[PDB]
DNA sequence: ATCTTCCCTATTTAAATTGCT
DNA sequence: AGCAATTTAAATAGGGAAGAT
């Protein structure tokens, strides 16, 4: 007993998405993909900072980025490849006095549901935060091992039953429970309207710097890989007072709301893995949450 | 005054207010002292309850319980009872537990039947939501409430353990709480210590649901010491499990409406007792435990 | 339990209590109830009989003793229930009460004459500095002294004369000097910086003539001429007749004032000052509203002009007169007759029947309870208090947790919260986890109790929760600092609440040896003040030194002389009750206390010595104490272990010493399985509390429940390195201890932490005393001053413990009990006794215990500071983030057995160590790195 | 005047106010605010709130506006039409910053650029701290911030739900 | 709201006769038919009883039940040999401790476990005799009483059926009742419809032990409707086992002593209070069902 | 002085009535 | 039916004065 957790214990990320490159298409002209360019407009304004009152007279020529659709294409296309990898129970930096006990404590994990919610967050449009808002038509095409799947009307908040997501979830759960990998090429086509302004992900700027950096690969608007990884693991409906699916965190913590849902109420990942290697009976939902964290990965040492 | 409720189907639950209950001409009668004296039918009655301003005598009590009519003491409306006997087969020539109790207790033993009946009690919470539609309340068949209902049904059906069932309980109850807060334009969280009108009206309605669930469990001879969902150390968990059938369907819209107009507690009592009388909520709980126990 | 409740209440309140007392007992008719109830039934009846309102007149009898008496019902002195009650019972030569009335009335009509200067008027209106150059009490004293020098101050018309700046206002007339000291010290006492005056002044006026304006009143002094130009708008009807009637009252009674002794004058003027601040704060708290303008005294919360000075003086006078009347004519509310006390003690509590050898009708009692630990000392103290009748006492104890332990003993034996009041004035956040319903512990702060009649004379109806628990408690289980302020304070009215508390209640001070020397001086001052009003002092200390026991008896004897000559009764002596676990002895002692006390001490020593030796201590020869600790740990594990598992306590002196011993033992390569704990006091709220509860549950050896809190399967050395926080108030039982020597009472107390719960005698040696303290390598001139009575005035000639202690010795209380003044420079015990008789002496000095003449001054509260510590700033941990220069560090992780983490709380760092980083750590708290 | 509620729900992934602003934009672009439907917000303390409240005198039904906000249905909630004798009506307040009025001084007074800087150099630069929304304007192709504050009730409203004059 | 007084340390004890029980000005009281109003200490009452001509009201019953006072009605016996039917209002509004009912159910449903509990409870009356020894009447440790309880223990040890338990029950009751008859030199036959003082003192003690047994069972939430001893003659519920554990130890020697000394019924009421209070027979019964439930 | 009788003296209990739930 | 508010009034307690031994 009293199997104390290793200080070096970490797990690798098992859902690896690429950067979500963003293109402009039409709804019936889906093959002509023109890359959405981040424009950048200059704004003239004096600097106002707390530490330098002497520098407020002149300076701060700032040039803020923006990204709209072109005025001939009404559909935004978002392309990214989500790579699910198996052996989520292998610790990369941990070892096997604790990670092997985790293997033999989370073998009864229903990966079917875990994978369903992953592919449902892929398909329903959780990966399209501010640009699925106000779109009159949502479409998702998933290409997986030469199989094409079409999704039109999936409400993203609840994980309802559709056999299309389920079909992919099968091979995704077979990867995640076993050994190997699977790759889902996900292209989202959302009809926002003619010249509607799109929403790339944001680089962190300083308190000063410029107003807003949109995410650029080679000049073209895109969204962060870790931001999509936040979308995919947004499956946590099993904490106490669970209203909406949150991103599976080791503490159940969302930064933008200023509260942590699983921290400080004995449902955090660390107490559940210590309970698993000390062998108390877990329910299915918290064990699924622990396996979702191990799929997410991260260093758990102290 | 007097009033009539039903349990199985026959009008048998009779609540007496204001009337001293005595015996005249060898028959049990009652004297609304605020008026006259009326007799009580015997063949169609088994349950008699006594509200405020009411005194029964020993000889009337003996004749009442000697003819199969069993007596309980309650708050006004007959939906919060604090004093009764235990239901047996017949109250004269035998003293054995009720079939319903025995069935319940065997259901209690098998943990698989416990899980199964837990499920059935949760299903009937959703059934109550529908059956008992409110004019002032939200529609149940709209997209958000039906999405919550099918999410709860899919969660209960696919559940294999009790902890997942209680997690689904928490998310269903909050979801209905946040949706009724959504339509009433408030930011409501369920706290029993909270001093606003919505929470304390919900707490009072929960107490009246506990009382009517206690009457429904007592009416079939089943003690409230056998919780389906709640833990084995929770005192009176079965009365909480029975009251959860009507708590999210009847107590919640009545309490939110009565906090919306913001009137006092006595006509909130009157609204709750009137809603229990008109749609026979105690009868539906009786038939609920009927279809729970016999299978 | 069969009780009988009789009620003689009037009005409809009589009927409202009848519902509750008829809910719990049967009605026998004629407003008398009688029946069988349970212990907690009596409590629920108390709680809902007192809370129902004011005017409840309820007497309860359990068998034939009175259970409780609600209100000031006279009820029973011999028989119970009177008949033709009426007034004018005794009407004596009260004399000293008329003296206190005259002094308080004359001073209270003159206490705020000095607010009439123009500076105080613009201070209240707010166009100058709110701090006066000279305080208004001194200006009123200048007014009264100038009026006395000009006209005959006792029988003349008043008229305020032209006053100037006077450095001293104290003359020779003893009564005038009393009135002047009451006027000047109605806010704060004068402080004398002068060393020759502090050296020599003893008498009443002869010390009072040294109280000048420079002792706090003369703040800055640039607007003195405006501070002494005064208007005379007080000459009205009711003020002049009140002044005339009180002055003539004093005139008629001052003939008995010269027949008093010094001790009387000091205690009577202390009572007068306490009643004067009571009346002044009572009238300053409430808002009277009406005013006659042109002159003002106080300000409201809005700063508007209120309480004009004529009616302010009149209100302070009547409130102080009423304060005096209720504090001098109170039959105070006592505790319930606890039925689980009065039966006979069985087995190891069988000595508690010594109360059947004490007289139950003695007006005074000085208990010296020399019983050893584990015998139920506090239960015996409650038994001794209940032997004289109903209980009214203040259990003043050191530490919060020891008050919690005595409260839990009082709760589970027989005492409810209608009689008990646990007071810890810090609101600590140490909560009980695991199960709130299945706790049956964690004595809390509610005090259903009964509000005393003294709350109406305090400011704004006493206070909220805390002072209601202070004043109105029958039994006040409190930390001691809520009682030592009775002897007096620097600034404010914080003296009055413990003063009026200790006036009508007994005082029970347990383990007074753990306090400091100045702390023990002010505790014996409190003992003298408690004995000044006839209450009984119970001292409960096993390791008492004759010096301490003597000076506490002399303080009680001076107090009982005050009480005897105050009621005009001839002083027969003090009923001293020597008590231990082997016997009791009650003697009427007016003189020769020393031979009787030493004979009882020798009898207790002979009753301790034929018992088997439980603590055999060997002083090690190894000079270096690090490897001495190593070798002693190895030896006492190889000799003293319970099947391979042994518990060791390394008692060291200070915190960096503790972390040095810990960091050496963690890096110490050995075949022994050392498991190290740090147990000093510098720890965060959470971490510290966690250590406490764990240690209390693993070192409990009365049963084998600890086998499940540690790994006793594998042979392991469970070592706790601790500072003197382990030797005070800890119910710990170690297999053996290694002691760094600081004082001999530390040796006796850490012997009391070894085999505290078991009765098995050691074979070879269970204590290994280190050769030197670790301060020898840092300061060879003085090394025992930290946590010891060595100092700069009392230096050991040699620091070798072979020279100053026995090499093999059975350590018990005998060396501390005996008392030796000779050879104090080369033995630790005689060094200890020397200091104890040279600081707690029968003199008045200035920081001494018989203090007379200086009680009038602020000197015993400035130069004798209770809990005199270092500056002490508090670095606070807020959610894992430290406040000041802390820098969390990482411990050695070699042998730590248990380490609890902390996130909130605070650490107490001396200002000396604030310069550098305290470097807080999870294992060991504060150090120098 | 009878009124209807549009409460933004489940907008945590996206700010609540972005959904509120998109609700305003979709209510603008598909008609709704012809001249008589107005908006109000029950929870302006420092944020604009999460409830849009439409108090049209003729009466707003659920069906027309739920067909209008078909795009926001994933995170919207619509209450049944209730009544209110008094609604707390807000209006539009706009900000000007330097060059704005400079171009006005180009086109109204006909003065040169340097003297237009000269008359306005030490002036202007007001800073509105009122609660606001962020609006896509479609006729003028740039996106801006619109400030709302409490004013006396007006009979006529704009195409956005705020008071006129 | 405090600890509400635990039931085992409740002390007061009444059976009210020829008085209407009401509430005046706060307290529960009883008013006889001459104008006399005697207050009932409801916070310390274990049970009240209601004889012929008694009549309790609603809020009086509520103040008894919410405080936790079990209330029965003495009349109802109509057979020739049996105390037939006693009607008993349980305070179920206080939600009870649960796992003691679960333990009682797990021993009740298993037939061999019910027989094992039947065994220990039959020797519980034997040890009751040994513990509760009166100063008057017989001595328990004489040769005849020890011989009959030894034959009883030997026969109940080798028993295997509940009808054998009923037969041995009958020989035990005949043996004790007749030995007490011999000591008090009277001829004794147990008829509940007899004018002899040894009989109606025994029926008064039947009512007293009934009230003690429902307060002991309700203090642990145990229903009367689970009789571990059952039969044609023995059909009263669990009260006719936890009530006659203490006949031949407490009531029957006290009833014979009261019928031998021969003052009124009130000395017998007060003697039942005195012996149920001094030896803590209620807490003794509760602690015995405690060591029954967890074994 | 002590004690009793009687007159204030008003303070102190018990009944009576009656909306209110 | 219990209670509460609130009146109404009968009575209980006490203090002062005066008359006895
Ligand atoms: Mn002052
Ligand atoms: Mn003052």
């Amino acid at each position: 007993t009293k199997l104390k957790a290793p200080a070096v214990l970490a797990y690798s990320r098992k859902i690896n998405p690429t950067n979500a490159l963003m293109f402009a298409v039409n709804w019936s002209d889906r093959d002509n993909t023109t890359a959405v360019m981040v424009g950048t407009k200059t704004v003239a304004g004096t600097q106002s900072v707390r530490g330098n009152p002497n520098d407020a007279d002149k300076g701060n020529i700032q040039t803020v980025n923006f990204a709209n659709l072109p005025h001939n294409k009404n559909t935004l296309l978002v392309k990214y490849n989500v790579k699910f990898v198996g052996d989520v129970f292998k610790a990369e930096l941990g070892g096997g006095e604790y990670s092997n006990t985790l293997q033999t404590a989370l073998e009864n994990t229903d990966f079917g549901t875990l994978a369903y919610r992953y592919v449902y967050n892929i398909a329903a449009g959780r990966t399209l935060w501010r640009n699925r808002v106000g779109a009159e038509s949502i479409e998702t095409v998933i290409t997986v091992n030469d199989q094409t799947f079409t999704f039109s009307d999936l409400l993203v908040n609840e994980f309802d039953e559709d056999v299309d997501v389920a079909e992919i979830a099968d091979m995704v759960a077979g990867v995640l429970s076993g050994e190997g990998f699977v790759t889902l090429k996900v292209e989202h086509y959302m009809l926002l309207g003619e010249g509607s302004e799109v929403f790339p992900s944001q680089e962190f700027v300083e308190n000063s710097k410029l107003s807003k950096q949109l995410f650029d690969l080679n000049g073209q608007a895109a969204m962060h890989d870790q931001k999509i990884g936040n979308a995919i693991r947004t499956i946590d409906t099993w904490y106490e007072d669970a209203t909406t699916p949150i991103a599976v965190e080791p503490y159940g913590s969302v930064v933008r709301n200023g509260v942590a849902y699983r921290a400080g109420n004995k449902t955090d990942l660390f107490t559940l893995m210590d309970g698993a290697v000390n062998g108390k009976s877990l329910t299915e939902e918290d064990q699924m949450f622990v396996t979702a964290n191990l799929i997410r990965g991260g260093v758990f040492g102290g | 005054m007097q009033k009539q409720i039903l349990t199985s189907q026959k009008r048998n639950m009779y609540i007496l207010s204001r009337c001293k209950v005595l015996v005249k001409n060898g028959q049990v009668c009652h004297l609304h002292e605020d008026g006259n004296v009326y007799t009580v039918p015997y063949a169609n009655t088994v349950f008699i309850g006594l509200a405020e301003g009411t005194s029964i005598t020993n000889e009337a009590m003996s004749m009442l319980a000697a003819n199969g009519v069993i007596v309980f003491w309650t708050k006004g409306g007959g939906y919060d009872m604090f004093a009764a006997d235990i239901i047996c087969h017949l109250p004269q020539a035998d003293y054995r537990p009720t079939k319903y109790m025995q069935n319940w207790v065997r259901l209690w033993l098998d943990e698989e039947k416990k899980l199964s009946a837990a499920k059935e009690i949760l299903k009937m919470r959703v059934d109550s939501l529908s059956t008992h539609v409110h004019d002032f309340g939200v529609d149940v068949e709209n997209k958000r409430v039906s999405s919550i209902v099918n999410k709860f049904d899919k969660g209960v059906t696919q559940a294999t353990s009790f902890e997942s069932l209680l997690g689904h309980e928490g998310t269903f109850v909050k979801s209905l709480y946040k949706e009724y807060a959504l339509e009433y334009e408030i930011e409501f969280k369920r706290d029993h210590k909270s001093a606003d009108n919505y929470n304390k009206f919900l707490t009072l309605g929960n107490y009246y649901a506990y009382g009517i669930a206690r009457s429904s469990l007592w009416a079939l001879g089943i003690d409230n010491s056998f919780p389906l969902l709640h833990g084995s150390t929770r005192r009176g968990g079965l009365v909480f499990d029975v009251a959860d059938i009507i708590k999210t369907s009847i107590i919640l819209p009545l309490a939110f409406h009565a906090a919306d107009q913001g009137m006092s507690n006595t006509e909130f009592k009157r609204s709750c007792v009137a809603y229990f009388d008109k749609n026979d909520i105690l009868a539906y709980l009786i038939n609920n435990i009927k279809r729970l126990c016999m299978e | 339990m069969f009780i009988r409740i009789k009620c003689f209440s009037k009005q409809p309140i009589a009927k409202k209590v009848s519902r509750e007392v008829s809910a719990y007992l049967e009605y026998t008719g004629n407003n008398t109830w009688e029946g069988h109830i349970s212990g907690q039934g009596v409590s629920n009846l108390q709680t809902k009989l007192i809370n129902v309102g004011k005017g409840v007149k309820v007497v309860c009898n359990y068998q034939d003793k009175v259970l409780f008496a609600i209100g000031n019902v006279a009820m029973s002195d011999t028989g119970s229930v009177p008949k033709y009650t009426t007034k004018k019972v005794y009407k004596p030569d009260d004399s000293i009460f008329t003296l206190k009335q005259g002094l308080v009335g004359v001073a209270a009509l003159w206490h705020d004459l000095g607010k009439a200067n123009s500076y105080f008027q613009r201070k209240l209106r707010g166009e100058c500095n709110p701090s006066d150059p000279v305080r208004h009490e001194w200006v009123s004293g200048v007014i009264v002294s100038t009026f006395a020098k000009g006209n005959d101050w006792l029988s003349d018309d008043f008229i305020i004369p032209e006053v100037k700046h006077s450095d001293n206002v104290f003359g020779d007339d003893q009564v005038l000097n009393a009135v002047l000291w009451l006027i000047n010290t109605h806010h704060k006492k004068g402080l004398v910086e002068d060393p020759i005056y502090r050296a020599t002044k003893t008498m009443f006026t002869e010390t009072l003539q040294c109280v000048n304006v420079n002792g706090g009143w003369f703040n800055y002094g640039d607007n003195i001429d405006e501070c002494y130009k005064i208007d005379t708008s007080f000459i009205t009807d009711t003020y002049v007749k009140q002044l005339n009637r009180y002055r003539k009252k004093l005139l008629a009674t001052k003939h008995i004032w010269f027949t008093l002794g010094e001790d009387q004058k000091i205690a009577i003027l202390q009572e007068c000052r306490v009643a004067l601040m009571l009346g002044d704060s009572n009238f300053s708290s409430d808002l009277i509203g009406g005013d006659g303008s042109h002159l003002y005294a106080n300000l409201d919360e809005c700063g508007n002009l209120k309480q004009t000075l004529t009616q302010h003086l009149l209100g302070v006078t009547d409130c102080a007169l009423k304060a005096l009347f209720t504090i001098n004519h109170h039959k105070p509310v006592k505790a319930n007759f606890i039925p689980t006390i009065a039966e006979k003690g069985e087995g190891k509590f069988a000595w508690q029947n010594g109360v059947n050898m004490v007289d139950s009708s003695i007006d005074n009692m000085f208990c010296i309870n020399m019983a050893s630990t584990g015998k139920g000392k506090t239960l015996a103290n409650l038994k001794l208090l209940q032997h004289f009748g109903n209980v009214r006492c203040s259990f003043g104890l050191g530490m919060v947790s020891l008050t919690k332990q005595t409260a839990k003993q009082f709760l589970d034996m027989g005492v409810d919260y209608n009689s008990a009041a646990m007071v810890t004035g810090f609101s600590k956040s140490r909560f009980n986890l695991g199960s709130e319903s299945l706790d049956q512990d964690e004595v809390s702060v509610e005090y259903w109790g009964q509000t005393s009649s003294l709350s109406k004379v305090f400011p704004n109806n006493n206070a909220g929760f805390k002072n209601k628990k202070l004043l109105s408690a029958p039994i006040l289980v409190t930390t001691t600092d809520h009682l030592v302020k009775a002897s007096g304070v620097k600034k404010g009215n914080k003296q009055m609440l413990p003063y009026v508390r200790c006036m009508h209640s007994d005082l029970v001070l347990d383990e007074i040896d753990d306090y400091g020397i100045e702390d023990m001086v002010v505790l014996a001052r409190l003992v003298y003040l408690t004995a000044c009003y006839g209450n009984k002092v119970i001292i409960s200390s096993a390791t008492i030194t004759p010096a301490i026991s003597n000076i506490f008896y002399e303080a009680y004897s001076s107090g009982y002389k005050v009480f005897c000559a105050n009621k005009q009764t001839t002083y027969k002596g003090v009923n001293v009750v020597w008590w231990d676990e082997f016997g009791i002895k009650v003697e009427k002692v007016t003189d020769q206390f020393s031979n009787l006390n030493t004979r009882f001490v020798n009898k207790r020593i002979t009753n301790l010595l034929e018992s088997t030796p439980k603590h055999k201590a060997l002083v090690v020869d190894q000079d270096d104490n690090m490897e001495a600790v190593k070798q002693s740990i190895t030896t006492l594990h190889n000799a003293h272990n319970s099947g391979g598992v042994s518990f060791g306590l390394i008692r060291t002196t200070t915190i960096k010493d503790c972390v040095a011993v810990t960091q050496e033992l963690q890096n110490w390569e050995t075949d022994l399985s050392i498991k190290i704990l740090c147990y000093h006091s510098r720890f965060v709220g959470d971490t510290k509390a966690q250590m406490e509860e764990y240690l209390s549950k693993v070192l409990n050896r009365k049963g084998d429940e600890y086998k499940k809190f540690v790994d006793t399967t594998t042979p392991t050395a469970y070592i706790v390195v601790a500072t003197p926080v382990v030797e005070v108030g800890r119910d710990f039982d170690f297999d053996w201890a290694i002691i760094e020597p600081s004082s001999e009472r530390s040796i006796v107390q850490c012997a009391g932490r070894v085999l505290r719960h078991r009765s098995s005698t050691p074979t070879t040696h269970n204590i290994h005393i280190l050769k030197y303290p670790f301060k020898f390598y840092r300061n060879s001139n003085i090394c025992y001053d930290v946590a010891g009575y060595e100092s700069k005035g009392y230096k050991l000639k040699s620091k070798n413990m072979l020279d100053i202690y026995k090499k093999e010795s059975i350590v018990n209380s005998v060396n501390r009990l005996q008392g030796d003044a000779a050879f104090y420079t080369k033995s630790l015990t005689a060094l200890e006794h020397k200091v104890l008789l040279d600081k707690l002496t029968t003199d008045i000095a200035d920081t001494n215990v018989f203090v007379g003449g200086w009680q009038l001054t602020a000197n015993p509260h400035e130069y004798c500071k209770w809990r005199r510590g270092t500056k002490n700033e508090d670095l606070v941990l807020t959610d894992g983030k430290w406040s000041g220069n802390v820098t969390t560090t990482k411990p050695i992780q070699s042998k730590i057995w248990r380490k609890w983490q902390g996130e909130n709380g605070s650490i107490t760092v001396p200002e000396y160590l604030l310069d550098k980083t305290i470097c807080y750590n999870d294992f060991y708290g504060g150090y120098e790195n | 005047y009878n009124t209807i509620s549009i409460t933004v729900v489940d907008a945590d992934d996206v700010g609540v106010n972005f959904v509120v602003s998109k609700v305003l934009s979709t209510l603008h672009n598909k008609g709704i605010f012809n001249g008589e439907v107005g908006v109000t917000f029950p929870r302006m303390d420092k944020n604009v709130g999460d409830i849009i409240t439409l108090f049209s005198k003729t009466g707003v039904d659920r069906k027309v506006l739920t067909s209008t906000l078909n795009t926001l249905t994933d995170f919207i909630h619509i209450g049944k039409p209730k009544e209110a004798d008094k609604v707390k009506t807000y209006r539009k307040v706009d900000t000007k910053s330097k060059g704005k009025l400079i171009r006005r001084c180009i086109k109204r007074k006909g003065v040169s650029a340097e003297t237009a800087e000269s008359l306005y150099g030490n002036y202007k630069g007001e800073k509105c701290k009122l609660p606001y929304i962020v609006v896509n304007s479609k006729s003028t192709g740039q996106r801006f911030s619109m400030f709302l504050e409490e004013c006396e009730n007006s009979e006529k409203f704009n195409s956005y739900g705020l008071c006129i004059v």
